[PDB]
């Protein structure tokens, strides 16, 4: 998984 | 094992202080974010007044960095503080290390205050990277550059370019869209097997996968949140389709919430633990030392 606002 | 048993005598700061004084509690993990460096002059995103978000995530997406890197280096000049002084919370994590209680600090922050406060590499999973080092983007070069050099270029207002190959030189942070460092996954693999207390400070727990780290603790690991707002509670809608924070229901058994400034909250915890004088002296001695040099 990659960085993400969530 | 995955069973829900209550280890705190009560769901309070004092409960957590007693628990930390006990034998069961040997191995602490801190999870931290921008809230622990707000009082060090570095704005977070989500705070209404002084938060970056409105004073927007494009400037931290890779695909936008990839195209236009100038706005981010311009922002970093803006927010590059005049001096690097860690906060009471940073030094609280220091005391933990020094008492051999700190297993790891997992941080979203890229500001290096954890290292300045004297957390070592071993102690630190910088999940979103850091400004401490910088590298060339050219895979054949990958020359490494320190923060002193990076600062000279950001303050010079020239886009940093590698002196060997003239590629863009990138501060070493994980932008949104990019994959986290490998050491994050492999540390989490091992650390959450053996954590006795989960301490969570100055984070909204909105950035994944870093936020999902709280659900990796064993189900009976206490979790203390020091923050201006509750965070990490399961959403009523996204939950509809686990291991979120429960401070309040009748099914609360191990999650505590102290709501206020981290600096006050950590100072409160330290006092319960009889570390207050030790904390005052450290912060004061370290800040004076920073002022001298
Ligand atoms: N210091 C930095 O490195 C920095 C600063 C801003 C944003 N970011 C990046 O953006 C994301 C932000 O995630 P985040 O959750 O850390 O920030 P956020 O703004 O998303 O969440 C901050 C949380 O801390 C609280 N808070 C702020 N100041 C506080 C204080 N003094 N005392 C107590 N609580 C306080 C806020 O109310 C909020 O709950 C991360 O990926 C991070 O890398 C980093
Ligand atoms: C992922 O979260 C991207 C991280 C960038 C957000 C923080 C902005 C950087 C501000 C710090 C300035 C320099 C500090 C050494
Ligand atoms: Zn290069």
């Amino acid at each position: 998984p990659r960085k993400q606002l969530a | 094992g995955s069973q829900k048993e209550r280890l705190l005598d009560e769901l309070t700061l004092e409960g957590v202080a007693r628990y930390m004084q006990s034998e069961r509690c040997r191995r602490v993990i801190c999870l931290v974010g921008a809230g622990i460096s707000t009082s060090a002059g570095i704005p977070d995103f989500r705070s209404p007044s002084t938060g970056l978000y409105d004073n927007p995530e494009a400037i931290f997406e890779i695909s936008y960095f990839k195209k236009h890197p100038e706005p981010f280096f311009a922002l970093a000049k803006e927010l590059y503080p005049g001096q690097f002084k860690p906060t009471i919370c940073h030094y609280f994590m220091r005391l933990l290390k020094d008492k051999g209680l700190l297993l790891r600090c997992y941080t979203q922050n890229i500001d290096t205050l954890e290292r300045i406060a004297g957390l070592e590499q071993e102690d630190l999973v910088e999940a979103h990277g850091t400004f401490y080092t910088s590298h060339c983007v050219s895979a054949s070069c990958r020359h490494e550059y320190p923060l002193s050099w990076m600062k000279e270029k950001i303050f010079s207002e020239v886009t940093p370019k590698c002196e060997d190959c003239q590629s863009l030189v990138k501060p070493d942070i994980v932008f949104f869209g990019e994959s986290l460092p490998a050491r994050f996954f492999s540390c989490m693999q091992s650390d959450f097997l053996k954590v006795d207390l989960l301490l969570v400070m100055g984070t909204s727990l909105q950035v994944q996968p870093f936020a999902s780290l709280i659900s990796k603790a064993p189900l009976s690991t206490p979790r203390l949140l020091i923050n201006k707002e509750k965070a990490g509670q399961s959403d009523p809608f996204l939950g509809m389709i686990g291991g979120g924070m429960d401070f309040d229901s009748k099914k609360a058994y191990r999650d505590v919430a102290w709501l206020g400034e981290c600096d006050q909250g950590c100072l409160a915890l330290a006092e319960l633990l009889g570390w207050k004088k030790e904390l005052e002296d450290l912060v004061r001695r370290e800040h004076a030392s920073i002022d001298a040099q």
